[PDB]
């Protein structure tokens, strides 16, 4: 019986399993009273004690590699070389499923709908878990959002009135690569991912690279991979070759966005406890 | 500028229009259009208010239903006359405040900035919340200023009962009544039907709205109250006179229980609702508590009346007295099937109820911030009409 | 930032890369001669579809288009129906890209070829306008 | 006229064989669906685009791809009134593309209306449907710009009137 | 909301599901002899006016039974008081209405028979149409002196005006 | 025999071997499977499990397995359990939407084609308990669009957006062996390429190989139908049409094509070996706004009854959810001026 | 309605609802009202010094000087006599009603409140008629700024008086209309052959006389018969409001196009929605 206890929602169930066999509402974690394998984050404090990234990587059949995972508070990238996690080199970013869902609230007011953040958030969630999604080109985003309708999509809300949802479908999410859009100081998961291995051993540094897994709720809005990998070889291009458009070829950028990364924690943990 | 905002509160039964800063409304008329049921100028041969009312040769319509614009056609073409022919205002020399019933979409709020930008010209626009603007006539009563409260807007149409958070509706908490002033003198005529003889029958209506807007009011007890009237019917039985239009002849009737039981009916909807038996101040309860815990109280503690339906006499003390029991008692049941603190109830009445959307509208059109928070004509042309889908607050 | 101006994509390697004109003197010759089918055919012969250069496409174009106008209304029927399957095809193009350049009234001449064209060579004809990956 | 029914035919029978779509899921972007001929990220999805002219004003362009078609109309305009009435009809009916599904917010650069037909039109729309509209529709603007156009004049005339016979 | 019975003791006997009410009455009948200077019938005519505008009506008492026969029995008394001028031809009728057979719980054209249990025998039988004659002949003589302005011949509009109104929508003689 | 399971489009079926069921995706997430009672269809089953639309179904005949593809970019196997269809994940490694799946014939592997320009071969690895699968790629340029398996199970013709018709060898030797030469090559290691069309235009929406696998066809979006001949140094005989693009074709005879588009209805081409030339003797839907049967495009058909070599009842659905039966024969005494071969 | 009013209603119903509580002897209600007038014009009605029983009418006119320059208080005082009073600070006229002392006919001095506007103006069009009359020819014109960027010229000869106006179309596509509505004046005599005659300029004049893309010069050439004692009051009144009336038009005139524009895209959804299944 595996049981990975997160900030938001609770995954539990059982060994060689395949899926929670529950998933439900959890406030007592914050990224004991109430609180009455286990899985454990990238810094949880020692004082308060498996590694989640640890098992990420494990239920892909991996030791070695980086990962990101974004739940409901907190953004984590997870390096973990050969074996066990590398909390040197670990880093996060202040952005996750909450803000999104609460910047969307903001955008749909903006729009004109009568949305109170305390009230309306787990309807605005849903409707952020149906319809948004991450752009791969903002600029090309933003004129399918001005010049055409092909983005707006009708949501019927609880007391039966039907609202409309166009760019705010990708606008929310993409917070998660620039903070500043919701008054976050920080640089986008992007970058940091970008800054994180670069910041390694220029050994492994590769094996790294082709060996990113996502993890989390918030890892699953559509486009997000092919987001991560334009924004990589963007940094690579400027940052690591200088500006050199023949060597970008030589960047071989692997993003494991496996189909059930939502959980991929509890993944592990149930197959990492049969063995 | 020299010249100061025109304010116009388009509602179902009557319209408030006037220019910002003054304390009432120059005109408040009825909105109905009058029209001939296009080449020529046919489009102009018209008349709204009063004056549409009584055409021989001309059909009245009313573009607006349950408080929301449903004939565009006509509600440009009463804007015409508006602008005109009352207000007598250059349209492109005054910014415009107009108002929205709770829940008016994004798409009306671009179908309205169309007509004032496209049609008049205006040079800048801006479409308030009623219950915000309500909310800010209220300080007129309250030393503390603040846009969290509960309102309470009765007019001829519906009735709403709109919780306000920081300035911003929360419209997923949002309940209607169907009970207003169209209601309340129905019910009042049907009273005078079975007692009064004389009435002229195409005066009936009218005859009704006269005794409920100048007799009627709201007592504490239906019992105690008709015993009053039994008791000692020289001081509570009222005299109510006027004229057949068709005889010329005066026409006098006794005015008695209807004086408070028209208002009644906001407590007991059953007495002339079929499908409706919530009391108001239950409604209000359950709006409140369907709120967020944190902003229970704020809103129990400033609870606003607006609209001329909540002009009866008393209709606050009433609607509290009721309320505070009904909480008292939950409080008192789950003391007793266990220490909730005692919960401040309070409702608010003041002088600029009749119009007080129109008013705050107008204190809010007369300030510098004003002239800030209104979309341009400028940026109307540039960026589109998206830019009025919000107003900020 | 300043890394986002720049699109990547521009240099991916997965991103997909596709693979004279008629005898003027022969075409004036038909013309000069009143074989107008026979200029038609002549003008259809050796389409430009696989230079570079939009200067050669146009004389083409303008060799065709210059035929097209000088047939007489009652004549464009018989001439296109000489006209095998791929010639159909191939007036279809010319056709539509006459329709890029009215000049004093070659559009209303353009319109009753494409009638014809058409007739012939079904609205298939004019998929096969919008399909080719080399054209006049 | 004599040139009106050779015109809407030669655009008609394009429309047909442009609006051949089906769904298509991006092939560059991770689960995502987009009008391929509105972001043009694989150049062999996208079709040759061509135009049908009435002459050197009145044009329509048609631009396929797998799974979406733009079509751009340049509307006849012979004056200044025509102009502008014609313009603030589009603008009008732009407001409300959301309505009107299948039209774009803003047109093509060079023309005065642009409609976007993805699969999903004519997917819940019978696609010979799409064509009559817009066939339908190139000729009832020309008769509503006209009709406007006698209604501002028939209009001025009795208010020119009405106010003269008062002196 | 509406009005209820406040006379129920924890010691008032029953007639099937309706409280016998004791009332201060010369007319016959199983009534309990009323010391009080107020009873079930005065307690409702002095709601009357107020609760035959109610549509819904909770049972609390078996009183509150009493209380709603007799409301809507004020109804047939007022149908019948408005057509008669004088208040002695008044009481003449009222003694008349009094007298007649209305149907009882358990029998058809007795509004609110999932409400009123029947009598579970033929005591309870005689004995129930016993206190209901009673009580109405009691209501409608003391009904007589309110609805009569002291300008006898004069059924007072003041109670003429709720003929038409129906407590619960229901009604004795339907 | 025209039936509507729905008016919103039918994205795909297949046929359980005895044409008593047939499982369709009406244009969602989801999976229904009818079955005919006398002359009407009950719906039996609803496999819910891809999230998002499927774009692919194929029903292997005797294991009795359906296997599923969608734009969610996977593909599950299904197993009927007692009394429910259970799901079973492959992972494909794509990454971008599965576009069309087919069992091989010998039920042992299916085919995937994707968006990620890559064509994955699945099979199941009894030791481990799951499926795996290796990618064909050289020289795929883009997606995907149809896949149809030569009789031998080891041949795979595929059609895709890069405008051609390849085949490839799909030999997977963990679950069968070397495959006998045959007309199109003798060496066939996984993944050869062994034939591509010479046409830089048309997108290929449909293959298909013949009954005895020496001949290919395939339909493309510039209104065309082409067959190519290995009995013929793989010489290609090409028809250009009058009408709309083809989406879906099959070989009925060894001669003879059905194929329907955007034109709503089915049509009729025969192949001249001798000549080596395709002739149009179609239109075999003889008679909304529509003459037709389907109301509105087809983009599927496939053989009822007699195989390819001689079938007499072929099946089309379509985008107006309508699901269609054609009668060989009755075609033929309907239409006395019908060919086939 | 076609053409415009000439009174103010706001000024009116304030006065009657006034006089009338004042002849029915009800405590007099406190008053303070602000409201504006085509041209920029501002009022102000309130009771000075606080007294409930004294009600003012001011009006504010940026251009009263011109006005004043042209006989506009001799013609107020002929008018208003006793009622008006020293101007509030602010203001160019104000008329102060005593509802302790009214007049018989209260509704007639309601009629004449709202005139004020009207009245202000009258006098530069009475003088200009009067010189006509009397054939004195050579007086200077008349130059009324009646708006910050819009002007009226006034000139009398032998047997004409001309007024042209000097009107500016903010919006583009207005000008077009405009062009429109002034043809149709251009050719009025076809429809009344006595009535004025109507000349019209785009972007040139007919002094500063500015030159622009959106400036438009209507010239009006009024007749003894407009001009004589017995017309000029109906002849002021309607030419007073020209602009205002032509402007007020092109706007109706959009509005009417609109209602053709809902009913023709609300056509053309009702023929997409029938292409659904
Ligand atoms: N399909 C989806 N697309 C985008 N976001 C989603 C989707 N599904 C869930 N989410 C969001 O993911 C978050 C929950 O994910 P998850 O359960 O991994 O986090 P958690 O473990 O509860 O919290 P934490 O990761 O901080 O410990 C919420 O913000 C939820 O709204
Ligand atoms: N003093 C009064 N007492 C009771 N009712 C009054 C009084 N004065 C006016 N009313 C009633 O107020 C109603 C009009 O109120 P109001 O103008 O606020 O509503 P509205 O805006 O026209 O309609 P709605 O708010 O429903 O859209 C009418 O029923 C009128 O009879
Ligand atoms: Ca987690
Ligand atoms: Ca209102």
């Amino acid at each position: 019986v595996v049981c990975d206890n997160g900030t938001g929602f609770v995954k539990c169930g059982y060994a060689g399993s395949n899926f929670p066999e529950h998933i439900f509402p959890s406030y007592p974690m914050e990224n004991w009273d109430d609180m009455k394998l286990l899985t454990e984050p990238p810094m949880n404090p020692t004082k308060n004690r498996a590694i989640q990234a640890v098992l990420t990587l494990y239920a892909q059949g991996l030791l070695t590699g980086v990962v990101v995972d974004s739940g409901d508070g907190v953004t984590h990238i997870c390096p973990v070389y050969e074996g066990f996690s590398l909390p040197h080199l670990t880093r996060r970013l202040d952005i996750a499923g909450r803000d999104i869902t609460r910047y969307l609230i903001k955008l749909l007011l903006l729009r004109g709908y009568a949305f109170n953040h305390s009230a309306d958030f787990e309807t605005v969630r849903m409707i952020k878990e149906k319809l948004c999604y991450v752009g791969y080109n903002i600029e090309q985003e933003q004129k399918l959002a001005l010049e055409t309708t092909v983005l707006v999509e009708s949501y019927t809300l609880p007391d039966g009135r039907i609202i409309k949802v166009g760019g705010e479908r990708f606008e929310a999410p993409e917070a998660l690569f620039q903070p500043h859009l919701i008054n976050v100081e920080g640089v986008g998961v992007a970058e940091l991912l970008f800054n994180t291995i670069q910041a390694a051993d220029i050994d492994t540094r590769s094996e790294f690279y082709k060996h990113i897994v996502l993890s989390g709720g918030s890892t699953m809005y559509p486009g997000l991979p092919s987001r991560l990998e334009r924004e990589l070889k963007q940094l690579y291009l400027e940052r690591v070759l200088k500006g050199d458009v023949e060597k970008l070829s030589k960047f071989k950028i692997r993003i494991e966005d496996p189909p059930r990364r939502k959980h991929m924690v509890f993944l592990g943990g149930a197959v990492l406890a049969d063995i | 500028g020299r010249l100061p905002a025109c304010v116009v509160d388009c509602g179902t039964g009557y319209t408030k229009l006037g220019y910002a800063g003054n304390t009432e409304p120059q005109f408040i008329i009825p909105s109905c259009i009058a029209i001939k049921e296009m080449k020529g100028v046919d489009d102009l041969d018209f008349f709204i208010g009063d004056e549409a009312i009584e055409k021989p040769t001309y059909a009245t319509k009313w573009p607006i239903r349950h408080g929301i614009v449903e004939d565009w056609d006509l509600m440009e073409r009463f804007m015409e006359q508006v602008i005109f022919k009352y207000l007598r205002a250059e349209p492109e020399d005054h910014y415009f405040l107009l108002t929205e019933p709770p829940l008016n979409t994004p798409e009306n709020r671009e179908y309205t900035a169309e007509i004032m930008f496209e049609s008049f010209n205006v040079p800048g626009l801006y479409i308030a919340v009623q219950a915000v603007l309500a909310l800010a006539a209220s300080w007129t009563s309250v030393g503390e200023r603040t846009l969290t409260g509960t309102v309470i807007d009765s007019g001829d149409g519906v009735t709403h009962v709109i919780p306000v958070a920081e300035g911003y509706v929360i419209g997923s908490c949002i309940k209607h009544i169907p009970i207003a002033g169209r209601d309340i003198t129905y019910f009042i005529q049907q009273l005078l039907r079975d007692r009064e003889v004389g009435i002229p029958p195409e005066q009936s209506l009218e005859t009704a709205k006269a005794v409920k807007e100048r007799y009627s009011y709201v007592c504490p007890d239906l019992v105690k109250e008709f015993n009053k009237y039994d008791t000692d019917g020289s001081k509570w039985i009222k005299q109510y006179t006027g004229i057949n239009a068709i005889s010329k002849k005066e026409f006098s009737i006794d005015v008695g229980y209807e004086r408070f039981l028209g208002p009644e009916i906001f407590f007991h909807p059953e007495f002339a609702n079929p499908d409706f038996t919530q009391p108001i101040s239950e409604v209000v309860d359950e709006v409140i508590q369907n709120c967020p815990i944190d902003v229970r109280r704020p809103l129990y503690k400033n609870i606003v009346l607006s609209g001329g339906s909540t002009m009866f006499r008393d209709f606050g003390r009433r609607l509290q007295r009721d309320l505070k029991r009904t909480v008292d008692a939950r409080l008192k049941l789950s003391e007793e099937l266990s220490k909730p603190k005692p919960i401040d109830v309070q409702v608010i009445t003041h002088h600029m109820q009749r119009y007080a959307v129109w008013f705050g509208g107008s204190m809010l059109a007369s300030t510098p911030e004003f002239y800030q928070v209104c979309h341009t004509k400028k940026d109307y042309e540039e960026i589109g009409p998206s830019i009025c889908r919000h107003n900020p607050v | 930032a300043r890394f986002r101006k720049v699109d990547v994509d521009e240099y991916d390697e997965n991103k997909f890369v596709d693979e004279a004109g008629p005898d003027e003197g022969e075409v004036d010759s038909c013309l000069r001669q009143g074989n107008m089918t026979a200029a038609l055919q002549a003008a259809l012969k050796n389409p430009p579809i696989n230079t570079k250069s939009q200067a050669v496409k146009d004389r083409a174009g303008s060799i065709v288009l210059k035929v097209l106008i000088s047939f007489k209304a009652n004549d464009i029927e018989k001439a296109v129906q000489s006209l095998d399957k791929n010639g159909v095809d191939l007036l279809m193009k010319y056709i539509y890209k006459g329709f890029e350049s009215p000049s004093d009234n070659s559009s209303a001449v353009l319109l009753q070829w494409h009638e014809k064209a058409l007739a012939a060579g079904g609205v298939g004809s004019i998929v096969r306008v919008l399909t080719a990956r080399k054209t006049v | 006229t004599a040139t009106l029914r050779p015109y809407l035919s030669a655009v008609r029978a394009t429309l047909q064989a442009a609006l051949c779509l089906e769904n298509f899921s991006s092939q560059v972007v991770e689960r995502h669906n987009k009008p391929e001929v509105e972001v043009r990220s694989s150049k062999e999805l996208l079709l040759q685009p061509v135009t049908i002219s009435r002459n050197e004003k009145e044009k329509v362009l048609i631009e396929g791809s797998i799974n979406s078609v733009r079509v751009s109309i340049a509307v006849k305009q012979a004056d200044e009134i025509e102009k502008i009435l014609c313009h603030k009809f589009m603008r009008f009916m732009m407001m409300r593309a959301e309505n009107f599904f299948i039209l774009r917010r803003k047109p093509v650069e060079g023309y005065d209306i642009s409609f976007l037909i993805t699969n999903f039109h004519t997917e819940q729309m019978y696609k010979h449907k799409l064509v009559d509209f817009v066939i339908h529709f190139m000729e009832e603007i020309d008769k509503e710009i006209s009709e406007m156009k006698l209604s501002v004049n028939a209009r001025a005339r009795i208010v020119a009137e009405e106010f003269l016979k008062n002196f | 909301p509406a009005y209820h019975s406040s006379l129920m003791d924890p010691d008032t006997k029953l007639i099937g599901n309706m409280a016998l009410l004791p009332i201060r009455s010369q007319f016959k009948g199983p009534a309990p002899r009323e010391t009080k200077d107020t009873d079930i019938v005065d307690e409702a005519i002095y709601y009357f006016k107020a609760n035959v505008f109610f549509k819904n009506y909770e049972i609390k008492n078996e009183a509150d039974r009493t209380l709603i026969y007799i409301t809507l029995y004020i109804s047939e008394c007022l149908k019948k008081l408005q057509k008669c001028n004088s208040k002695s031809q008044g009481e003449k009728e009222m003694y008349t209405l009094g007298i007649t057979n209305f149907p009882i719980p358990g029998e058809p054209g007795f509004p609110l028979n999932a409400i009123y249990a029947k009598p579970a025998n033929k005591q309870e039988d005689e004995v129930m149409r016993a206190y209901l004659q009673q009580l109405r002949q009691e209501t409608g003589l003391r009904l007589c002196e309110k609805v009569f302005d002291p300008q006898n011949d004069k059924p007072s509009k003041w109670w003429t005006c709720f003929v038409k109104r129906q407590f619960m929508n229901k009604s004795l003689s339907g | 025999a025209y039936h509507s399971f729905l008016v919103e489009p039918i994205s795909c079926h297949a046929w359980n071997k005895d044409r008593t069921q047939i499982a369709i995706c009406p244009n969602n997430h989801e999976v229904h499977i009818y079955e005919k009672s006398g002359n009407k269809w009950v719906q039996v089953h609803e496999l819910k499990e891809h999230n998002g639309q499927v774009t692919g179904v194929d029903w292997a005949p005797d294991s009795n397995r359906i296997v599923t593809c969608g734009t969610d970019r996977n593909a599950y196997v299904w197993t009927l359990k007692g009394r429910t269809w259970k799901p079973t994940l492959v992972i494909l490694r794509i990454n971008r939407a599965a576009r069309c799946v087919r069992w091989a014939p010998n039920e042992k592997k299916f085919a995937v084609g994707s968006g990620s320009r890559v064509i994955s071969i699945c099979y199941f690895e009894q030791e481990n308990d799951w499926w795996v699968c290796k990618h064909i790629k050289k020289p795929i340029r883009s997606t995907v669009l149809s896949l149809d398996w030569h009789p031998n199970s080891v041949l795979l013709a595929a059609g895709s957006c890069d405008f051609k018709c390849r085949i490839f060898s799909a030999y997977i030797k963990e679950v069968e062996e070397r495959p006998a030469p045959t007309p199109w090559g003798s060496k066939m290691p996984f993944g050869e390429l062994m034939f591509e069309s010479s046409s830089s235009c048309g997108w290929v929406h449909g293959v298909c190989f013949s009954a005895n696998g020496s001949r290919v066809a395939w339909v493309s979006h510039d209104s065309t139908v082409c067959l190519a001949d290995a009995d013929k140094k793989m010489a290609v005989a090409t028809l250009a049409s009058e009408t709309l693009p083809l989406l879906a074709v099959t070989f009925i005879t060894e001669s003879s094509l059905v194929a329907a588009g955007h034109d709503c209805f089915p049509v009729l081409f025969t192949y001249d070996s001798a000549a080596g030339k395709l002739s149009f003797g179609g239109r075999l839907d003889v008679p909304a706004g529509l003459d037709s049967l389907h109301k509105n495009s087809v983009s599927q058909i496939s053989v009822l009854s007699g195989g390819k070599a001689k079938c007499s009842q072929f099946c089309t659905t379509g985008m107006d959810g309508g699901m269609s039966i054609w009668d060989v024969r009755s075609l033929e005494s309907a239409l006395k001026d019908l060919k086939i071969v | 309605m076609i053409l415009l009013e000439v009174n103010n209603r706001i000024i009116e119903e304030t006065l009657a609802l006034k006089f009338e509580n004042a002849a029915a002897g009800n405590k007099p209600e406190a008053v303070e009202v602000t409201f504006a007038d085509f041209d920029g014009v501002l009022y102000h009605i309130s009771n000075p010094n606080g007294d409930k029983t004294k009600v003012m009418v001011s009006i504010s006119l940026k251009f009263y000087k011109e006005l004043q320059a042209h006989g506009a208080d001799e013609l107020l005082k002929r008018v208003y006599g006793s009622y008006l009073v020293n101007p509030e600070s602010g203001y160019n006229v104000s008329l102060l009603y005593d509802l302790e002392n009214l007049p018989a006919s209260k509704d007639s001095i309601v009629h004449q409140a709202g005139m004020l506007k009207r009245n202000c103006f009258a006098s530069v069009f009475e003088k200009y008629f009067q010189f006509q009359e009397e054939g004195k020819e050579g007086e200077n014109r008349a130059v009324i700024h009646y708006r910050d960027d819009e002007t009226m010229y006034v000139e009398s000869k032998k047997d004409r008086v001309t007024v042209v106006f000097s009107t500016v179309f903010k919006d583009d596509d207005d000008v077009v209309i405009g062009k429109v509505f002034m043809q149709e004046f251009k050719e009025g005599r076809r429809a009344s052959h006595t009535a004025p005659q109507v000349l019209f300029s785009h972007r040139e004049p007919p002094t500063d006389a500015a030159v622009g893309d959106n400036i438009g010069y209507i010239t009006f050439v009024l007749f003894p018969r407009h001009t004589n004692a017995s017309a000029r009051d109906n002849t002021i009144n309607l030419i007073h409001t020209f602009r205002d009336y032509l402007h007020y038009h092109i706007k109706c005139s959009k509005a009417y196009i609109h209602t053709r524009m809902r009913a023709k895209t609300s056509d053309f959804l009702k023929v997409l929605n029938r292409a659904r299944p």
